[PDB]
């Protein structure tokens, strides 16, 4: 089968950059490359046919090059809504064959999380467990630290998160840490904390409440 | 306009066989030049390819997963079938259809996907279908709310707010697989403080492998 | 713009990146020309077996004629001594009279003799040189103002009526342009033809319709493109082997009106730059699938046409940005460069080389040139032709000088006269 | 006489009702020419630089080498103032004389002088001058009457020794109705190229053979035909579909019935036509058997197999026939035939139609225009003006200029007459 | 040399004992050309309104550039008597001076006009006629002198800026052989060459490239033959019956490296004795197995190529040695002969005839020629052509001498003048 290798995987750029994706094939498949862009939750769409043929809809600052083995992907001026994953596909032989694909980010400045924080309901807690919500809404970069105090006491293998994808518009991102814990032990502890530490914060924020 | 939608389970026991269905309209298969292919892709990995069904009944399919693969087509109904058997949980994905017409142009026959289906996820797993539980999470000069959606299997869940109407700031993460094996995900979003108890808030989730539709209100 | 794709896979290149013009009809137009016609002035000139004027004619009549066909005592004796002398003086002073009558008869019979040799003589010759020197001329001028006439005459004898392409002295550039100006086609065509003259005239026909002594007629048959500005593409073709198979449909290939047009025959694809201009007349339709053969020979979409070979067989084809080679069984297979250096061994197999990195191929002993070869420059001199014009002059001012100084003499010897008379009468 | 057919059932047209020549030989005369050679005459010209004579024969000697390469007291008193008065009287006498007599003088030297310069000056420049124009009157007239010499040096020179089509130069009319009218060839067959000897030429070549500088030598090679007179027909087509498979016939091109089997020419270059008449060339030729015109009619005939290229597609094309044209419209592809005085008249339909040239001008098969007939054009026209040479001839005075000569004369004879007058009077 | 078999098992005769040239590269040169230009000398000629130099500048300047655009009492009273008688004596005398002296201002007069004419009505025409002359001449130099050039100019013209074959006025024997031992190529190859100067110039170019007023430039482009001397032969075929069969493979058949090239077209060959020169571009590549469909048709080792019919059939193949006779069916077919006629009828299959013994071959009512047809001769004639230059000559001598008889007399009047007034300074007894 023909393997097709995209270069790089990974990517960072800035809003106006001129961002260059490289395509390989294992053999030479003539201008039978396409290529595909998929934004977060969406299917594919079409981009670039027959190697360099630009589709219809999609606007002109992107454009595709190459024959033979060697294909390149370019984005004139990069943009808020680039944020995708970008795919080659070769049409060449029989069993069509994707890229390992590249995802392009989007670096922009520094901005700093809102911190929220959520009492578990109190329809929840009847059904004996409580879950506690902290929510880091439009920053920027990706990475934060969160940490959970109950009661001052730092917990562990008790919480999950799960971060938002890039936005199509401010590009930031966002963040929820859930603290999964009975009512049992929900009710023996008062202070509940949400510690939040990012690039954006000169200190790290703690938003917090106390049960009832 | 050229659409494609793909019906099927959301949920298959592993060693059964999954069937899927390719709904189209804007074009025929008794046309010549028209293809429809099926594309499938792993969480958070690559697209890969599987089977083409051509006008003149033409059939292809990926060479690893051929014996497992067959497919048809009904051009009376406008319909594309996929079945897939001895499922695994390793073929868990996201299974996409859609149409492939050649570049003619310039001594080529270069075939390309101009046209995708939305996609619908396949998930296999001997775990049994719940519905979601969904609980609010209460605000506090703009402020935050939004609903939790907890325990419900499988894949997917969806949440609006204000059937559609609320769109502006709010944010909906992706699911996180909870220690006890079944999903979880919150839905938050951004609102003016001042409008906290002018304005009503409500969170449409949306579970359709369990025909579960619920509606909460957030004070 | 024009490129190159080399298909491995069924062993043949492609050509992408032409635009078309393909012939699909015939513009006529009746062109007409006068002759400038040579009057005969007779005369007598030089030689009277020479008539030139009417020589040039019989030879242009004829050629006309040809193509017709193809449709004191002591006191007084002292004063006696006196008159005695005086007399005999007088008798040699008439003596002296008559040897200047004679002397200026002689000399008046020879300024007739040189007026008579002047009139008689010179003058008729000189007269004869002008005649024979305005029939060359007049010859000349025929030759001159006649010069694309008969040069079309020449075309017409030589190709018995019909002619191609259409020459410059058939259809002149502004001729033909204003002909494209008019042809029932669209503002691009007429770009285009206009800017590719020389093709236009290579697809052109020149058919000799009527010829009269002092007027000539034919028709000039220029070509009509049905379209234009769509894809073209050149594809070669080598042999593949592991049994051997060779794809037979060599030659140019068009998008026309939603279908592939064939090509087969060379010679009816015309190639400038990034243009081709084919004709319709004898080319093949096929569907768009027949471009799967460029990939796949066993295509499923169309039965691609392959002659095929039970034996291993080598050779090496040339195409138009490069070369293809097809290197089987025991034979030894190079590329060079262009300074002959080896540059590349091949193996078994179908390779495919780039005329900007390879000059020539070697296919066993047999050497292909994949570019052309630059050669000795050769030079041919020129020189300056010179004419050389004497004019003829005469003293005028001196002459006339001599004659004022003998018309002075002549005065004071009438002078002297009127003083002899004087002391007489 | 001409007419077309066409067959819907296979998608082609025949063109019936032509007449054949087929080429089966050829027929060789030599041709020879001598040269009317120039002998330049040795003599000064006007510019001893200037040898036209010489320089012209060199470029011809030259053009067949590089060919040759390819292969009373009182009384007294007063009585002695007369003698005295007389005396002085015929002294100024005397100096009259002596003055005209330089007066000739100096006359007759101008004379002398007038006459040197006709015969140093001028007479040898107009000795000079006849002999330019004699050089010049023989280049010229070597060009004229080696005329179809030159033209043939030059054809040879031009193709390199061999040409087609034979010149009106390298073989006139007469010439060519002579070779025919000696071919080992029916009436019939003398005829009918005599009617045709512009095709007649075009099959024909001109291979040079001997040449030397006085004379050239070639032989002309002529087509002889060995059958005339016999059916031939032109056959188009185009694709066929089904409302998919399409198919085309493949064997299109002249077809000519030659001893009870069809001889099949499909290279369009080897046959020529003229009215009703077609020259075709039997080198390189097919033989077929007369079955295969039942292929015009039925494909899966089974009394032979007939050439078609099959299609697993849709396919839309025109042909442009000889009366009219073939239009394949099939699929989604729009065709029209339009006319130059109504516009669009006809759209087909999925199928294969045919169009008559008598009232259709254009078809139009998708965005590609075909001309069913020749579009004709704008007329030119080449003016020219009479060529005119001035020839205004030189003339004397001569009968004024004798008029005072005869005075000049008629004043010497009463000079002379004067003196036997003077003489008479003092004793002769 | 060359010969020919036949086959008679597959109906098909080859031609052997050919040599190869196949081209598969090409050599350009750059010629160029520098004009031999007239200057126009200003002057007076016959015809004013005749500029001959300058109207063939023009028509030259023309053609180049529609090119670019390609791209005692008694005593007393006696002695008184006399002297009256002597003086009428003088006053005749008188007389007699003032006619000769009228006679001579007349005659003067007339000398005067003389030159007048020379000078005035003879001389001028005399130097127009000199003009026109050394015109003419010009012209008819620049004509001579740029004959190679003004060739070359025609033939761009008449072919669009592309001839084929290599004219002797584009490339001369000696330029050609001077490009040939320039080629990258082996000493075989540039003496073939050098031996079929006529074949190489007939598969040749000339292909115009710069054009101006004053030089014109143009690349001339030669064949590069890959290879030589390698078997060649040409392969006829004939209709074969019992349904029938015929191989449709025709054409010339040269070794190129281990396989055989196939050139299908007629035109791409040329011949010249047992020597033959073939162009690659449009050829087809064989194994050498396809000799062996010359003995069998249904030959295991390489699939004939072949064109079936169900129906009897009957034609004839003229070849290069001979011809090829296929009489089948009711039709009757024989060879003849210039001098028997009829020598032979042949009967049902396939037969062959050789151009040795028979000259026409008839199928049907169809005949073929086996061997040219040898014609008419014809013959042009000329005539020397003879040059008429007659001088015009002055007696110059007899002139003189009449000059000088008129000095004589001119001479003797002063004599006799000197003489008389000898007689009036003396007297004496
Ligand atoms: C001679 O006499 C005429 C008339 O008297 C006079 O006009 C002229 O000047 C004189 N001289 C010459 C040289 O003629
Ligand atoms: C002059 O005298 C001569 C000799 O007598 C005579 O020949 C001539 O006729 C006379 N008249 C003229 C005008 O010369
Ligand atoms: C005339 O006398 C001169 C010298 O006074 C002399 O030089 C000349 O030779 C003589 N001419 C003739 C023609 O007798």
């Amino acid at each position: 089968d023909i393997q097709m290798t995209q270069s790089p995987s990974s990517l960072s750029a800035s809003v106006g950059d001129r961002v260059t994706i490289t395509c390989r094939a294992s053999q030479s498949i003539s201008s039978y490359l396409n290529w595909y862009q998929q934004k977060p939750g969406k299917a594919p769409k079409l981009l670039i046919y027959a190697a360099s043929s630009l589709q219809s809809g999609v606007p002109s600052r992107f454009s595709g090059s190459g024959s033979g083995t060697d294909f390149t992907l370019t984005i004139s001026s990069l943009q808020p809504e680039d944020f995708a994953t970008y795919y080659c596909q070769q049409s060449y032989s029989t069993p069509y064959t994707f890229g390992g694909g590249t995802k392009v980010e989007i670096k922009r400045t520094v901005a700093a999380p809102s911190v929220f924080i959520f009492p578990p309901s109190d329809e929840q807690l009847k059904s004996g467990t409580a879950s506690v919500v902290c929510l880091l809404n439009n920053f920027y970069p990706r990475e934060a630290k969160v940490q959970w105090k109950v009661d001052n006491a730092l917990q562990s293998g008790n919480s999950q998160e799960s971060v938002t994808e890039q936005d199509s518009k401010d590009s930031t991102y966002s963040l929820s840490s859930t603290l999964t814990l009975s009512k049992a032990d929900y009710e023996k502890h008062k202070v509940y904390a949400c510690e939040v530490t990012h690039q954006g914060l000169s200190s790290p924020v703690t938003k917090s409440f106390n049960r009832g | 306009q050229v659409t494609l939608r793909e019906s099927g389970p959301a949920l298959v026991k592993p060693t059964q066989t999954l069937t899927l269905t390719c709904t189209f309209s804007g074009f025929s298969l008794s046309t010549s030049g028209m293809c429809v292919s099926w594309i499938r892709q792993p969480p958070g990995k690559a697209l890969e390819w599987l089977a083409r069904i051509d006008w003149d009944d033409d059939k292809y399919y990926s060479t690893s997963l051929k014996t497992r693969l067959t497919i048809s087509k009904d051009t009376s109904k406008n319909q594309v079938v996929l079945t897939m058997t001895n499922m695994d949980p390793v073929d868990t994905a996201t299974y996409y259809c859609a149409r492939a017409t050649n570049y003619d142009s310039s001594g080529y026959y270069s075939l390309y996907f101009d046209y995708w289906g939305q996609g619908t996820l396949v998930t296999v797993s001997s775990a049994s279908t719940k519905g979601p539980s969904v609980f609010p999470l209460a605000p506090s000069g703009t402020a935050a709310l939004g609903c939790l959606v907890k325990d419900y299997f499988p894949e997917p869940v969806t949440v609006s707010w204000n059937s559609g109407a609320l769109t502006s700031g709010v944010h909906t993460f992706p699911a996180v697989l909870q220690s006890s094996g079944l999903y979880s995900l919150s839905s938050v979003v951004t609102v003016p403080s001042s409008s906290l108890g002018t304005q009503t808030y409500i969170c449409n989730v949306n579970h359709k492998p369990s025909n579960t539709k619920v509606d909460k209100k957030v004070e | 713009n024009i490129t190159e794709e080399f298909y491995q896979s069924t062993c043949s290149a492609v050509s992408k990146g032409y635009l078309s013009a393909l012939r699909t009809g015939w513009y006529t137009s009746v062109i007409t020309i006068e002759l400038s016609n040579i009057k005969e002035n007779k005369c007598n000139g030089t030689d009277a077996k020479v008539k030139l004027i009417k020589q040039e004619l019989d030879k242009y009549k004829n050629a006309v004629t040809e193509l017709q066909l193809l449709m004191a005592v002591s006191k007084v004796l002292h004063l006696e001594g006196e008159v005695n002398k005086i007399k005999s003086a007088l008798l040699s002073t008439n003596k002296a009279v008559v040897s200047l009558s004679n002397g200026v008869s002689v000399l008046t019979s020879k300024v007739l003799d040189l007026k008579n040799y002047i009139d008689k003589q010179l003058l008729p010759i000189v007269n004869k040189q002008s005649c024979s020197i305005s029939n060359i001329e007049t010859v000349i001028e025929f030759q001159q103002k006649n010069n694309r006439l008969l040069e079309i005459t020449r075309e017409f004898s030589v190709n018995a009526g019909v002619t191609t392409p259409v020459s410059t002295y058939m259809l002149t550039n502004s001729e033909l342009l204003s002909l494209i100006n008019d042809m029932p086609i669209t503002n691009d065509q007429k770009k285009l033809m206009s800017n590719n003259v020389q093709i236009v005239r290579q697809q052109s026909y020149s058919i000799m319709s009527i010829i009269k002594e002092e007027v000539l007629a034919y028709v000039v048959q220029l070509p009509l493109y049905g379209v234009i500005d769509t894809p073209c593409w050149k594809l070669h073709t080598s042999p593949l082997c592991t049994i051997c198979l060779t794809r037979t449909d060599r030659g140019w290939y068009c998008d026309n009106a939603g279908s592939v047009s064939f090509f087969p025959q060379a010679e009816t694809c015309k190639v400038q730059s990034n243009r081709v201009f084919c004709d319709t007349m004898n080319s093949l339709t096929l569907p768009s699938e027949v471009n799967l053969c460029n990939v796949d020979i066993f295509n499923p979409k169309y039965d691609c046409k392959i002659m095929t070979s039970k034996t291993d067989v080598s050779s090496s084809v040339i195409t138009s940005l490069g070369a293809i080679v097809s290197c089987y069984g025991k034979t030894k297979c190079t590329a060079s460069n262009k300074n002959r250096g080896i540059i590349k061994t091949f193996s078994n197999g179908c390779d495919y080389v780039s005329n900007k990195g390879v000059d020539t191929v070697s296919v066993g002993n047999t050497l292909y040139y994949v570019n052309k070869q630059e050669g000795k420059s050769l030079y041919v001199k020129g020189e300056p032709i010179i004419n050389f014009y004497d004019p003829l002059v005469f003293p005028s001012d001196e002459f006339d000088a001599s004659i004022s100084q003998v018309n002075e003499k002549i005065n004071q010897s009438l002078a002297f006269i009127r003083k002899s008379d004087e002391l007489l009468g």
